[PDB]
Order: structure tokens, then sequence, then C-alpha cells
């Protein structure tokens, strides 16, 4: 009949809308891969300024400045499990 | 009937296939939102896990919270006055 | 003859539909026009009362009838009102009915301070005199983590009363280090290292940590516990 017209009056009008939100999804997966690079790559940057900050050396240095004292092993109490 | 509507039928279902296998149908749709849902799924983690990172190193500046942790765990050494406890099996 | 007494019989019949449909008309048509004003809450209430209902529908402004009120701006205007609400269900019917359900959030800890936090992860606030007189714990944490820590606490709190032991308090940080409270102000001091395996072994340390808390006669002020196989404790007089 003529109800097949209409259909198609239908599924254009879905073509269009999946069209439409399929051309946003690549936008935005397009975005999403730029997203990743830029944490990885501040994710190298933060693991570098720990160990400049998590150093020992300068760790220890400010630990004692903190009244804090190396382990010793007389004071120290043990117990068995 | 005859061509007066079957004319208008098979362009429907070429509809149907370029619904479903168009440049941009269903099959692209899914494809594609698949590729994105697992992608903004492990951006939350790796921005989880860089967050805490920077929280972490947010507070060695300035702050003795953290480093204080460090200070424990790693050189054993302890306050004046905590008598300190040790676990043997 | 018998359409004479038909037609009239028609007409008879016809007459008093007419009559009827008309002073029944008269008693539906002016109360159509009516503000409808009572209310029945219908749900399971404990933090909310029937005039705060009465009164964040009001506060919109005009009273509202029947074909004039929405239901839609009636539930949203109540779930802004209340944060302790679920979900609001408005609904009217005939004149004056006011058919609003409620649903509450229960509270099983006080996330941070002004706020509480319900077994599901959801967050809401409750005015502090309607939630006083419930003792539950207090859970701390960055925003957004509300649900992060609530896993830490049953995790840590399982084990922890496991022995008896009562977690009053759990914070955490946006680093996610840890500091838990006990019961009689025994702070515990953790790390971000593994929490679950520190906490075990503070379990194992605990009866000797006490031998010596009254050995000089000296409260357990803290337990550091970011250690590898250690804990540095601390003490405190006794009042």
């Amino acid at each position: 009949p003529l109800c097949l017209f209409i259909c198609i009056i239908l599924t254009a009008v879905t073509v269009v809308t999946t069209a439409h939100h399929t051309r946003l999804l690549t936008a935005q997966r397009e975005q999403l891969v730029l997203e990743r690079d830029a944490l990885d790559i501040e994710w190298r940057n933060l693991i570098l300024e720990e160990n400049a900050l998590g150093d020992h050396s300068r760790v220890e240095r400010i630990a004692t400045e903190k009244l804090q004292m190396q382990h010793v092993d007389p004071s120290q109490e043990n117990i068995v499990v | 009937m005859g061509k007066l509507t079957l004319l208008l039928l098979a362009i429907l279902v070429w509809l149907q296939y370029s619904l479903w296998f168009g440049k941009n149908g269903i099959h692209d749709y899914t494809r594609v939102n698949d590729d994105v849902a697992a992608q903004q799924a492990t951006n939350a983690k790796l921005k989880a896990r860089n967050d805490q990172l920077f929280a972490a190193i947010d507070d060695l500046n300035g702050g003795q919270e953290a480093l204080e942790e460090r200070a424990r765990n790693e050189l054993s050494m302890t306050r004046p006055g905590e008598t300190f406890y040790r676990l043997v099996p | 003859g018998t359409r004479l007494a038909g037609i009239l019989f028609l007409l008879t019949v016809l007459t008093t539909v007419l009559v009827s449909g008309w002073v029944v008309l008269g008693w539906m048509e002016d109360a159509q026009r009516l503000p409808l004003s009572k209310l029945v809450l219908t749900g399971e209430r404990h933090y909310t009362r029937n005039d705060d209902i009465r009164q964040s529908i009001l506060a919109l402004g005009e009273p509202g009838t029947f074909m004039t009120q929405d239901v839609n701006i009636i539930q949203t205007q109540i779930e802004q009102r209340l944060p302790w609400i679920k979900q609001v269900s408005v609904r009217k019917q005939w004149p004056d009915e006011l058919k609003i359900h409620l649903v509450e959030y229960v509270p099983i800890a006080r996330w941070n301070d002004q706020h509480m936090v319900d077994a599901e992860g959801n967050t809401f606030s409750v005015p502090p005199e309607r939630t006083s007189k419930q003792v539950l714990p207090m859970l701390y944490g960055p925003e957004g983590s509300a649900n992060e820590v609530l896993q830490g606490y049953r995790e840590m709190g399982q084990m922890l009363a496991k022995d008896r032991f009562t977690l009053k308090e759990a914070a955490m940080t946006a680093r996610r280090s840890w500091q838990l409270t006990l019961n009689n102000d025994i702070k515990l001091n953790l790390g971000r290292g593994d929490t679950m395996k520190r906490l075990a072994r503070f379990v194992e340390l605990y009866p000797v940590l006490q031998q010596q808390a009254q050995t000089d006669g000296k409260r357990i002020s803290y337990v550091d516990l970011r250690y590898d196989s250690g804990a540095a404790v601390g003490w405190a007089p006794l009042p």
C-alpha cells in the first residue's frame, strides 16, 4: 500500500539520526585518544618528580629534622606469630 | 500493485541495507560505541591513578604527612618515645 | 398509542438524564476549581514530617488546583527542598487529593560531618537534630570517594569487629592513605600500602600492646602502623 512510503520517511529519519550520532562519537573517540596520551605523559612527569622528592638522601635529612630516629635494634620489641 | 508499489518497496530494503551497513549506520554506531565505552573506562582508571599520585606528590611539598610515611616505611625510623614493636614469623 | 407512550417514555427518560447529567455536572464542575489541600503521605517516613511537605509545596507560590498544578513541578520542588529523599511521586486524584509518596535515605555512616551515606553508597544530607539521636561511624575522605571509603570501612570493620573492636572513625586522604579510630581514643595511623594486611597485624599485636599499657599505667595514645612488620606505639596518661 502507501504505508511503505511512510516507513521510508521514518527510516531516512533514523538514518540521519544514526549518522548524526556516529559522527559525534567519532569526534569523541578521536578526543579520548588524545586524552589518554596527555595522561601518560603527565604520568611520566609525576613519577620523575616523586623520585626527586622521595629520595632517601632528601627524605632522611628532613626526617631527622622532624625529630626522627633511625631503627635501633636494642629498642625494638619482637613478637612471634 | 505491480510496479506502483514494488518500486517503492525495494527502495525501503535498500534503506534497510544502508541503515545497518551504511557509512555511519547501526553497525558503525555499535562498533564506535564499544570503542568509546572501553576507552573512557580506562581513562577513568588512568586519571584515578594519576590523581592519587598527584595527591601524593602534592603532599611531599610543604607537607609532612606523606613524607613521614616514606621515612617510617622505607627508613624504619620512628619518633622519640614510641615503643617500636616488630612481628617475626 | 405505543409510540405516544414510547416517545413520552423516551423523552421522560431523556429528560431525567439531562437533569441528572446537569445536576451531577454541577457537582464536578464547581469542585474542579478549588485548590486541593489535603494530602496523604504514604511510605516509610522517619526524617521528614507532615509539615515539611506542606511548607515545601506551598513555597512555590500559589496553591494550585486540579488541571492547573503540574505534578512534576511538585516532585521536583520537594526533591530540592529535602536532600534525604531518594524519589518523590506526587499524584493528584479528582479534588482535594495530594497523594505524595516518599522514600528516604537510610544513614549507615556519617560521611565527613554534615552529610550521611546510605548502604548503597549514595550521598545525602540530614539536619543534625533529626539524626543526633542515632550513633553511627564517621566516614571521611575526598569528595566523590564516598563509596570508596565505605568499602574500606566495611572490609576493615568486618575484620576489626570480628575481634570485638569498634571502628568509630575511618579517614582517607586523596592520596589514598588511611587513619582509623578505635574505642577509647586509640588512633591508628595507616598508610597507602597494603592496608588489610597491616590491619590484620595490629589485631595480633594488640594483646602485647595492651599488656604494656597498664604495666606502666599508660593508655594507648596512638599506634603508628606504617612500617613493614612493625608498629610504633604511643602512650597517654589516663585521667
